């Protein structure tokens, strides 16, 4: 009799070291990561999906030219210095 | 093959609930672990007490008496110390598992910081593509779009 | 009742024994501290 | 005030103790330097559309 | 066990020796720059 109490005194101490491992595989394994960059991980998945559309949407509509922002950052830099002429006018 | 962003959730409603299931057994270990802790300071005292007898075994003034409870303590000692050890890698064998524990939850909080702001932006350009393709143009000239359509009618 | 002695532990960790060292050290202090106003106020 | 006691030795433990969190501080602190403009690109997008 | 345990390790790298030894000695350096500002605060 002796010898089966040793034996329960550990019957429980493995089953939460196997519980205690089986998450920590369940856990990492989900949580394989964020940034995998294969889109195998979930996260990334999600992540190339947004950029799917980000560029989807930029087709159908072409942005504007860099001249054509160029041109009209300068047409309010001209507007900024001819308004800055009116504030030099209304002032002097 | 589903939505990657609506088994996200369900993939996290069962996440917890494993987990918390591993913080119930880990007190199971040390409820069990202090039950044999408290055992072995049983058995020692019994010896005091047979070492007790032992001080006072020669009070007679008879040395042959205290041989018989010095050899019957031995049993129990052996006793100690084979229990006794038992304990003590245990000691440091749970401690190494609190470690993964109190590791593993600061890193699920860290996920959830996330796990709305994804869905956000998810939904901020499936309506960007849903608007502007809605709204692809008002002059297309192809009759493609809505407005054109109109407009050749 | 041991079972949820340690359950209960588990929840709400401890304090630490720096923490607890520094605690009774800092009243140890807040005691010299007192015990200097105790000299304080006497002499 | 560790030192107060005069003694360096038990400071240590602190400077020790605390770096723990230093790290983390800094770990969280950069975490949301990203989301902060992150965000605000999100709206002029909606104040746009 | 043992199964998972290596299972659990190659789906994530551990840190390298280096990096562990560069990290506590970044540490020792913080260790002695929290020192410099004991010395610093101190004196
Ligand atoms: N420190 C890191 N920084 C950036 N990306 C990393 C880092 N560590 C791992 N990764 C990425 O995680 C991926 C591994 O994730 P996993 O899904 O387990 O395998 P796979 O990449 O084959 O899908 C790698 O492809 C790698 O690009
Ligand atoms: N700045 C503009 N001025 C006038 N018409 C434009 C302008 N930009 C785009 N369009 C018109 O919009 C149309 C594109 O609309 P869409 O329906 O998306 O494609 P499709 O023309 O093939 O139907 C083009 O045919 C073009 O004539």
């Amino acid at each position: 009799e002796r010898k089966y109490l040793e034996l329960k005194s550990q019957k429980n101490l493995y089953l939460a070291r196997l519980k205690s491992a089986i998450a920590a595989q369940k856990i990492e394994e989900i949580a394989g990561n964020l940034d995998n960059a294969s889109a195998s991980s979930l996260f990334e998945r999600i992540e190339t999906k947004i950029l799917e559309l980000e560029a989807e949407r930029e087709l159908l509509n072409p942005p504007p030219s860099p001249l054509d922002k160029k041109f009209e950052q300068w047409e309010e830099q001209q507007a900024v210095e001819a308004t800055l002429a009116a504030m030099k006018a209304r002032r002097s | 093959q589903e939505a990657p962003e609506d088994l996200l959730e369900r993939l996290l409603g069962e996440m917890e609930l494993e987990l918390i299931e591993l913080r119930r057994a880990l007190a199971q270990t040390i409820a069990t672990f202090k039950s044999t802790e408290r055992q072995r300071d049983a058995q020692q005292l019994i010896a005091q007490r047979w070492y007790e007898k032992a001080q006072a075994a020669l009070d007679r003034g008879n040395e042959q008496l205290a041989r018989e409870a010095l050899g019957q303590r031995q049993s129990y000692q052996s006793h100690t110390e084979a229990l006794g050890k038992s304990l003590g890698e245990q000691r440091a064998l749970v401690e190494q598992v609190r470690g993964q524990l109190q590791k593993l939850e600061r890193k699920y909080l860290e996920l959830k910081s996330q796990k709305n702001l994804y869905l956000a932006r998810l939904k901020s350009a499936i309506a960007a593509q849903k608007i502007e393709e809605i709204a692809g143009n008002l002059d297309n000239a192809s009759a493609s779009s809505l407005f054109e359509r109109i407009e050749t009618k």
